[PDB]
């Protein structure tokens, strides 16, 4: 059960980082800014910022909370 | 051998932070200009090219 | 050979051509700035790409540009 | 207007004792540079490859590996000593190509007469998007 | 000499090295101060100590020798014929130390996974071991037999021999506790013998790379107009990363923060199995680990389980105790150790483009400072990198070492 | 002092033969000769390589096939009773 | 059986030895 | 304790996720690089200008997201493994207690469930246990090895390489021969990759043995 | 002054140094009388000398060294191992061979002497010379192991 | 030209490199030279049949151990107290210990044991005896071809 528990679950993450690697490779390639034009794909790229700074935000957030209480509970 | 009263003892140089340099004395542009002030602390040799200076520090 | 490219947005300080440590760009007259010159790349055969004229460009974004490309035994600085 | 110096096999050398920074097989089977000055008077420098050398007064001639050795040794001696140079590529079958100043003038200076090559009429921003170009074996740049 | 104030310092700097890691040798074996030896923990720990600064001024002696070579050296006023003789077949020295240290590195740490393979086998009669297949150190066995008949024959004057290791065969015994008695040597210490002059081999090799192509190379004849601490000449010539003479100290100091640390596991060990006991009032000895470094410390499972695991116990037991403080050390050692390892594997073009997202929120809310954020530097991020690792790997060694001999 | 020249480029960029001797052969005649006579069919690399994987292939297998118990421990197999595993499993 | 006193060395030891001269006679090839 | 480990497995996610986002949106350029999308997918940097431009390109975005991923795993397979092991010993008190500080994982997780994994050969002996210790020590040993080109850079190897040229075009009876490719360093980006497969090979056969082992050598 | 080191055959820009180890008479009268710098004769000869001289020596490693060193198969295993390696070195070698050499060319050999005068390019830089010294090293490896064989577990001499 | 035959800045290199890239570029079928859609996506299709090929070839190979080395008649009765079978191990390095440490289950020789699940999926799916798994891997290998 252990072993096939751990085998999925890595498999699992790198199809996971293989979907990311795959969409930033399309944006550099065949991404097409012209035929969309103010579409939901490129208005995604007017915010980034900001979605790029909520993630930071809530990473920083639930990093330092979790450190915290551990190594006060240490 | 030795010089009378070479240098003042006063308090101005505290004030202006990177004396010993001239590009450090500009100011702060950027945090670089914190992180060059201390890596350059000790380096009597690029403050000056005298080496009685250098000795006498 | 690596590709370089000069771009309209030259002002002629002739930066890039004294940091070259070979022998790959020069000056050329030209109209359209003040100084009335703008660089050119007439040996890229000669390239080895440590990008020094990238890092004398005074204008914004560079008016001189280096492209990596296929690899020769000039562009690899062998000596063997 | 401007022919190129010949290359004078009967040049002397500086002193060097020798070193381990010398020519190697590529040299014997692909180009070497000389390059070749005129010094007013004897001196001590440093040697691209390691170590130091005296130069002698008059006609110098040298063989290096690369052109970037023979470009840093001229320009330390334009620097330093305010000494004219010139330098060539020896071919393995026994032809000289002259490569530098290439005209008599110093790239540095603009001078009449030269072309451009690899100017693009354009700001850096108004290049295609790689899409545009696709299939084909052309480039984003120099299009 | 008598112009430059860097040459001094290397100078310096590495005969002080030399002498503090004689030092740190001398006292152990020869005990000068009052029930010093019975005291276990003052002895490994001044051993430690002095053996961690010797390797920390070495360094520093290598890295003053290269600036004063970037900054100071002058043909045309200050020539030397010595300094131009060596500099004129620096690859041939650098290719001999390089087979040396390739030879060597085969030589000792193959030997170790031979002995592992073999005891994973189920073959035990095929090892390097002082059963199977015996290396003896006989030159060292030697020295030891003459230093041992030294009184009486080549030192007259002398009543006893100058140490107890040497194997005279008497033994000390202060407050129930042995002092000092003659310390055998077998296969494993040739083995560890030969482990640490590889580790200072390869050291040696790249602090002394890093000084002799301090000026010029074949791949970048004009090194010395860049300077002593720059990064890189750009991604030309296939790359260019790291070829300053800073990165050689930076690069050497991991070589030599790892040569101490088997060292001083070495002598760990060593005392702790063969030395240090307990004597009764029929004078046997009962060692603290019980002799086991003959026959464990051959192979690698070994120096794994009968050391680290065993002797870590100490320390991972401590809390609810007045020792509570070195098992928190343990922990925030390891943490330190392994948050230095952000700034080695990353660079700097990333960290650059995230802090932009960082600071348009900022500018959002009108809290941008003028001083505007910048990511650190290339040099500044390999230093803060190797400082983090160094601190956190000496305090974990601090912690396990302190937490396990004040115990026992 | 001229070390550069162009109609002998061959001293100018240090083609020589440092230890190479051009002494005649001081094997005897008849040992050479015999030599040669049996020797001679292993010149050919087209056919040296072909015979050399195929004896390598056909030696090595051949060994390992008939080997006898007494040189593999593998060959013998186990001498002993097997133990039980945990929980009482085979 | 017999077999993997057969199979077991025919991969372990020749089929890497052809293959890696194959591949390197066709790497080093050359028109 | 699931409290707590459930709020660092969603750290992991959160972190990895950023990384990988912000990769895939700045790929067609940013402030530093404006033109990112004419030098493709995969390039080692734009030089040291402009301070510094290290890791600059989307591969390395995706590069520097592996180590975030393995670790979110490792942290998951952890719990989980734990969990469950307390469970079918019939001790489920232990972890409920000892979960709650880091020393109660490193001290009832690693070194008390490796006891049977590290006394697989001994200088008494060997059991059946003898490849999952060897699998250990040998994924302990492609970990370290990655970090000697995860650290070390391109321009102390190419110095070291030319050297060697030399010593073999001047030694006698191996001058006879000679290569038909000249010898030269990894390139920039290949380092980083021969690492990263380094790193991931040695965590994934060293969790591997550990876990096999810890688990047969007591419920078989 | 005496100096010793000189610049390699007068020319200080070529990357070599004249030592006493390389430009010794005693060293330079060894080398020279190996079977490998003996650029006027057959390569087949050459390759029978290198083969037998490197067969002999390759048994010893193999049979004291070897895992049934301690038994009664210690020679015949060593022997075999031995004949191997020798396989394996001629298989490595005519791959060489056949890689670095083409048929039809002339030698790359150096043509020049150290003093300049001239002398025939050494013909064990062809396709064919090379083949033939491939052929002399494998006939001479396999006779060298057979007779170092024969000497040692054949003829009871009073060894060690 | 020579290898790699997709790419002629490749293959004027005169160095090293052209070995490693070589290799790691061989599946970007975008960055060949005189590359069409077309030829790509029937490349593309060509690669999916060999997967395919590849992983039934794979399934096939399991099977067939499981059945020549395996002990599955004999954990079928007692499938809690009988430990599952991989394949055998023949290895020529081994020692005498070794040869009688992996002599486990009801086998006459060193064997591995399988924790991949096999024997419970193929049990609860009907396969009862070692002729059904035979019939099974040269069903797969038909797949394959
Ligand atoms: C259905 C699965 C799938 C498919 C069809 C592809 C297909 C492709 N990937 Mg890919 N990838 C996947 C899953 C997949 N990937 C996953 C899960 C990951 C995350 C680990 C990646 C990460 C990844 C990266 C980082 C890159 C690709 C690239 C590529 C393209 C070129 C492949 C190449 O050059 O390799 C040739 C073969 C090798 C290099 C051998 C692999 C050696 C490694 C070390 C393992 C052994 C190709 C279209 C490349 C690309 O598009 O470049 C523009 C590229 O740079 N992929
Ligand atoms: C154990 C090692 C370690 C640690 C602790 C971290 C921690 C962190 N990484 Mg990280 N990383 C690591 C290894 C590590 N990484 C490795 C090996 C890689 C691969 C190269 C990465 C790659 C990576 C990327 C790509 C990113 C991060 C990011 C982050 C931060 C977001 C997580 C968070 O919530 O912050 C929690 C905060 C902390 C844990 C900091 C604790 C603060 C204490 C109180 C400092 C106290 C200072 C001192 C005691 C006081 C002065 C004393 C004096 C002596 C100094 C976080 C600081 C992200 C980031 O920075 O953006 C958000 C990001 O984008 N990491
Ligand atoms: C007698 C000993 C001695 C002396 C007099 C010097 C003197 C010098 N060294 Mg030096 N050095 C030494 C030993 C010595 N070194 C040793 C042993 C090493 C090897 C490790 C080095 C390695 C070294 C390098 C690599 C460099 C120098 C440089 C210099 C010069 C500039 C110093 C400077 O700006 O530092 C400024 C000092 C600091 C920034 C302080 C550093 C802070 C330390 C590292 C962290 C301490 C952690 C601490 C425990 C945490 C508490 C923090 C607190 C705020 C909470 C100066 C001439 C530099 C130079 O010449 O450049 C041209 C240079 O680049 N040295
Ligand atoms: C080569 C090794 C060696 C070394 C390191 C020493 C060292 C020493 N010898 Mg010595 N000795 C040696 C060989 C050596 N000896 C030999 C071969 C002989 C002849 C058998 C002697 C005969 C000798 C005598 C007769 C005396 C010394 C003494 C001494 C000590 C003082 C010497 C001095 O001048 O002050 C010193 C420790 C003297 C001593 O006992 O000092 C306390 C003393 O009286 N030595
Ligand atoms: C008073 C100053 C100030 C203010 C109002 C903010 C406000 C903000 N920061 Mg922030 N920040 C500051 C200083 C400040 N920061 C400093 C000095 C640093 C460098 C350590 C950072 C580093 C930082 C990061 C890395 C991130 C933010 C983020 C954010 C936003 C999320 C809210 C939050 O709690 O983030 C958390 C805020 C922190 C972790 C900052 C730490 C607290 C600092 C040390 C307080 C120092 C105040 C300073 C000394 C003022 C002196 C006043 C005196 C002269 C009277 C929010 C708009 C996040 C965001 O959304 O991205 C845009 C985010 O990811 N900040
Ligand atoms: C995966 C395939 C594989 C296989 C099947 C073997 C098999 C063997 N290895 Mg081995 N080995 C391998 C991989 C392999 N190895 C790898 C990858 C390494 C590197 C880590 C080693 C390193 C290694 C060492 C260091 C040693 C072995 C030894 C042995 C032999 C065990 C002792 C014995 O029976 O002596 C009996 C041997 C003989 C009677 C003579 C040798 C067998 C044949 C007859 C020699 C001639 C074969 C053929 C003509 C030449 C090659 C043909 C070519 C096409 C391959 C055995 C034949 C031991 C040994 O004795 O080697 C000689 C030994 O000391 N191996
Ligand atoms: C991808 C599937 C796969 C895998 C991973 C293996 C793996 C293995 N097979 Mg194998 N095998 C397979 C398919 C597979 N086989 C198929 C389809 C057949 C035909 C029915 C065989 C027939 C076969 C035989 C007859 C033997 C092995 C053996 C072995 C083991 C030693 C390697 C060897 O000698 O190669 C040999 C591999 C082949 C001949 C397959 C060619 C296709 C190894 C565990 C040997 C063994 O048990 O060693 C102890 C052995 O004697 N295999
Ligand atoms: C555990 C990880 C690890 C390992 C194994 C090494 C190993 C090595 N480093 Mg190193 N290094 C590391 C981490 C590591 N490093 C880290 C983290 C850093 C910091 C960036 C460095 C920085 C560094 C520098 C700066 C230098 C080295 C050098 C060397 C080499 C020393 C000379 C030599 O050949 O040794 C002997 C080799 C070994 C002991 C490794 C082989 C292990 C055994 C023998 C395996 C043998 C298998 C056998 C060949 C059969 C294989 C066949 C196959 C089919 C299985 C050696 C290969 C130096 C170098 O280039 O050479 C001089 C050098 O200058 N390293
Ligand atoms: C450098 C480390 C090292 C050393 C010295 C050895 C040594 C040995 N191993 Mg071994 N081994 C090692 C690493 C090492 N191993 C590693 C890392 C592994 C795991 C991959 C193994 C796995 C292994 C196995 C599995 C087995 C061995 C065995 C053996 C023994 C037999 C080897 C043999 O047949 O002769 C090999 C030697 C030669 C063919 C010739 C060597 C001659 C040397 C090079 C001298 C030449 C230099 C010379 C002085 C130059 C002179 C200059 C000139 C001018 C004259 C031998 C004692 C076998 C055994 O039974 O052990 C008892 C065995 O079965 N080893
Ligand atoms: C009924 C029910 C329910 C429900 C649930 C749900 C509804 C869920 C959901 C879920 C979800 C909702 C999920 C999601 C996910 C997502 C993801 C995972 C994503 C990803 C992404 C990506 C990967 C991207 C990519 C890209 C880019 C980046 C760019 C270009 C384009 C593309 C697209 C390629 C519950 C349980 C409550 C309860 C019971 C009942
Ligand atoms: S990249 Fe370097 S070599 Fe090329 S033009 Fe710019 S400065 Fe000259």
């Amino acid at each position: 059960q252990a072993a096939l528990y751990t085998h999925h679950q890595y498999i699992a993450g790198f199809i996971m980082t293989g979907a990311f690697a795959h969409g930033a490779i399309f944006f550099i390639r065949d991404y097409n800014p012209e035929q969309n034009e103010d579409n939901v794909l490129a208005r995604m790229l007017d915010h980034k910022e900001a979605i790029i700074s909520h993630l930071s935000w809530a990473s920083l957030f639930l990093g330092f909370h979790t450190l915290g209480l551990y190594v006060h509970n240490d | 051998l030795v010089d009378r009263d070479p240098i003042k003892t006063s308090f101005e140089e505290w004030a202006k932070p990177g004396h010993f340099s001239r590009t450090i004395a500009k100011g702060p542009d950027t945090t670089t200009w914190i992180w060059n002030l201390h890596a350059d602390a000790h380096d009597f040799d690029s403050h000056t090219s005298d080496l009685e200076e250098i000795s006498r520090k | 050979s690596h590709s370089v490219k000069i771009y309209d947005t030259c002002i002629g300080c002739t930066q890039c051509v004294r940091a070259c440590p070979t022998d790959v760009l020069e000056m050329i007259p030209w109209d359209g700035c003040k100084a009335k010159q703008i660089a050119s790349a007439p040996r890229t055969e000669d390239c080895v790409g440590c990008k020094r004229c990238e890092s004398a460009c005074p204008t914004d974004f560079l008016s001189v540009r280096v492209y990596l490309w296929h690899e020769t035994t000039r562009s690899m600085g062998l000596a063997y | 207007g401007f022919t190129p110096p010949q290359l004078d096999p009967n040049t002397p050398s500086p002193i060097f004792a020798g070193s381990t920074g010398g020519l190697l097989r590529k040299a014997q089977v692909e180009e070497f540079y000389v390059i070749t000055w005129n010094s007013p008077k004897e001196q001590i420098f440093e040697m691209p490859t390691g170590g130091a050398a005296i130069m002698r007064e008059g006609p110098n001639l040298l063989k290096l590996a690369r052109k970037e050795q023979c470009l840093a040794l001229g320009t330390r001696l334009r620097s330093k000593y305010k000494i004219t140079y010139q330098f060539y590529r020896v071919f393995p079958n026994g032809e000289v190509q002259y490569l530098h100043p290439k005209d008599g003038v110093y790239p540095e200076k603009a001078n009449p007469g030269r072309e451009g090559v690899g100017l693009n009429m354009r700001s850096i921003g108004k290049n295609v998007s790689p899409i545009e170009v696709k299939f084909t074996g052309k480039q984003s740049y120099d299009l | 000499l008598t112009t430059s104030w860097h040459a001094q310092l290397s100078l310096n700097l590495a005969m002080l090295g030399s002498l503090t890691i004689i030092v740190a040798h001398h006292m152990y074996s020869m005990p000068p101060y009052p029930y010093l030896a019975t005291d276990y923990a003052t002895q490994l720990s001044l051993f430690t100590h002095h053996m961690w600064i010797g390797g920390f001024l070495i360094v520093g002696a290598a890295a003053h020798a290269a600036i004063f070579m970037v900054r100071d050296y002058d043909p045309t006023n200050r020539y030397n014929d010595l300094l131009d003789r060596v500099l004129r077949h620096r690859d041939a020295i650098i290719s001999h130390l390089n087979w040396v240290c390739i030879f060597l590195g085969f030589h000792s740490f193959g030997l170790y996974i031979h002995n592992d393979t073999m005891s994973a086998l189920g073959r035990p009669q095929d090892m390097f071991s002082d059963t199977a297949i015996q290396l003896q150190p006989v030159f060292a066995q030697w020295i030891q037999n003459t230093h041992a008949l030294a009184p009486g024959v080549t030192a007259p004057g002398e009543t006893a021999s100058t140490s107890l290791t040497w194997g005279g065969g008497e033994l000390v015994a202060v407050g129930g506790k042995v002092a000092l008695l003659p310390i055998p040597l077998g296969t494993a210490d040739f083995l560890v013998h030969h482990i640490h002059a590889f580790t200072i081999h390869v050291t040696v090799l790249i602090l002394l790379k890093g000084v002799l192509f301090a000026r010029s190379s074949r791949l970048i004849p004009d090194k010395a107009n860049l300077g002593f601490r720059f990064p890189c000449d750009g991604p030309g010539r296939g790359g260019t990363c790291q070829v300053s003479a800073w990165d050689h100290v930076f690069l050497g100091l991991f070589w030599m923060y790892n040569a101490i640390s088997v060292v001083i596991f070495h002598f760990s060990w060593k005392m702790q199995s063969d030395v240090w006991g307990s004597i009764s009032d029929q004078g046997v000895v009962t060692h603290i680990t019980g002799g086991n470094f003959a026959q464990s410390s051959i192979t690698i499972n070994g120096w794994l389980r009968d050391f680290l695991w065993a002797q870590a116990s100490q320390v991972i037991q401590s809390y609810g105790s007045s020792l509570s403080a070195y098992g928190l050390f343990f922990l925030g050692a390891h943490f330190v150790w392994a948050f230095s390892l952000m700034f080695l594997f990353s660079g700097r073009g990333y960290w650059q483009e995230l802090i932009e997202s960082i600071v348009w929120a900022h500018n959002k809310l009108k809290v941008a400072p003028a001083t505007q954020p910048r990511a650190l530097s290339i040099i500044q991020g390999r230093a803060v990198g190797v400082t983090h690792y160094l601190l956190g790997g000496i305090a974990t060694t601090w912690a396990f070492f302190l937490a396990r001999i004040i115990a026992v | 002092s001229v070390y550069f020249d162009l109609e002998d480029l061959g001293n100018t960029t240090g083609q020589w033969d440092v230890y190479g001797s051009d002494a005649p052969s001081p094997y005897n005649p008849l040992q050479s000769k015999f030599f040669e006579t049996f020797a001679a069919p292993f010149t050919k690399r087209g056919l040296l390589l072909k015979f050399l994987i195929l004896g390598g292939g056909s030696l090595l297998t051949y060994v390992s096939a008939n080997s006898t118990g007494d040189v593999l421990p593998i060959k013998r197999g186990p001498q002993e009773p097997p133990k039980l595993g945990p929980r009482g499993k085979l | 059986n017999n077999l993997p006193s057969i199979f077991v060395p025919l991969v372990g030891l020749v089929f890497p030895a052809i293959a890696m001269a194959s591949l390197f006679l066709h790497i080093q090839k050359n028109k | 304790g699931d409290f707590l480990v459930h709020h660092a497995i969603a750290l992991g996610l959160h972190t990895t996720t950023l990384i990988l986002v912000k990769g895939a949106l700045d790929a067609r350029g940013s402030k530093l690089m404006p033109d990112k999308k004419d030098f493709g997918y995969s390039f080692p940097c734009d030089g040291p200008g402009r301070g510094g431009t290290c890791d600059i390109s989307a591969w390395d975005a995706f590069y520097l997201a592996v180590f975030w991923m393995l670790n979110t795993i490792g942290w998951v397979t952890f719990y989980w493994h734990w969990k469950h092991i307390t469970l079918w010993q019939g001790n489920v008190s232990q972890f409920n207690e000892s979960s709650t500080y880091l020393m109660g994982w490193l001290r009832d997780y690693l070194w008390l469930n490796s006891s049977q994994l590290i006394n697989g050969y001994n200088p008494f002996g060997m059991n059946s246990l003898s490849v999952w210790a060897w699998m250990f020590l040998f994924g302990h040993l492609v970990w370290a090895t990655g970090f000697m080109f995860l650290i070390s850079w391109r321009g102390y190897w190419q110095e070291l390489i030319e050297t060697l040229a030399w010593a073999h075009e001047r030694t006698p009876l191996a001058n006879l021969i000679r290569w038909k490719d000249k010898p030269v360093a990894l390139s920039i980006v290949q380092a980083r990759l021969v690492g990263l497969a380094h790193f991931s090979v040695g965590y994934i056969f060293t969790y591997a043995a550990f876990l096999i082992a810890s688990t047969s050598g007591k419920f078989g | 002054t005496f100096q010793v080191v000189q610049p390699i055959n007068g020319d200080p820009f070529i990357g070599s140094l004249e030592t006493p180890v390389t430009s010794s008479p005693l060293i330079a009268w060894y080398l020279s009388n190996l079977p490998g710098y003996r650029t006027a004769v057959n390569p087949l000869l050459r390759g029978v000398e290198v083969g037998l001289a490197h067969g002999f020596f390759l048994v010893g490693p193999f049979v004291k060294a070897g895992p049934l060193r301690n038994t009664a198969y210690a020679g015949s295993a060593g022997s075999l191992a031995a004949a191997g390696l020798v396989v394996i070195l001629s298989m490595c070698l005519t791959i060489y061979g056949i890689s670095s050499f083409k048929e039809g060319e002339p030698s790359i050999a150096p043509s020049l002497t150290l003093t300049g005068r001239k002398k025939q390019p050494d013909q064990l830089q062809t396709a064919d010379g090379w083949a033939k010294f491939t052929g002399g090293f494998f006939f001479g490896g396999i006779s060298g192991v057979t007779w170092a064989y024969f000497l040692l577990y054949v003829l009871d001499l009073p060894y060690f | 030209l020579r290898f790699p035959r997709f790419s002629q800045g490749l293959a004027q290199d005169p160095t090293t490199r052209r070995i490693w890239f070589g290799i790691a570029t061989a599946h970007d079928f975008e960055s060949h030279d005189d590359i069409t859609e077309e030829r790509l996506y029937q490349n593309i299709f060509a690669s999916h049949f060999g997967q395919l090929a590849i992983i039934f070839l794979w399934t096939s190979g399991n099977l067939f151990h499981v059945a020549w080395q395996g002990n599955f008649e004999t954990w079928v009765q007692d499938p809690l107290h009988v430990r599952p079978i991989a394949h055998a191990i023949w290895d020529p390095h081994f020692g005498q210990p070794a040869v009688e440490a992996f002599t486990r289950g009801g086998a006459l020789g060193p064997v591995n044991i399988a924790y991949s699940g096999v024997y419970q999926w193929w049990y609860t799916i009907g396969l009862r005896t070692n002729e059904d798994l035979y019939t099974g891997a040269l069903f797969l290998l038909f797949l394959s071809a």
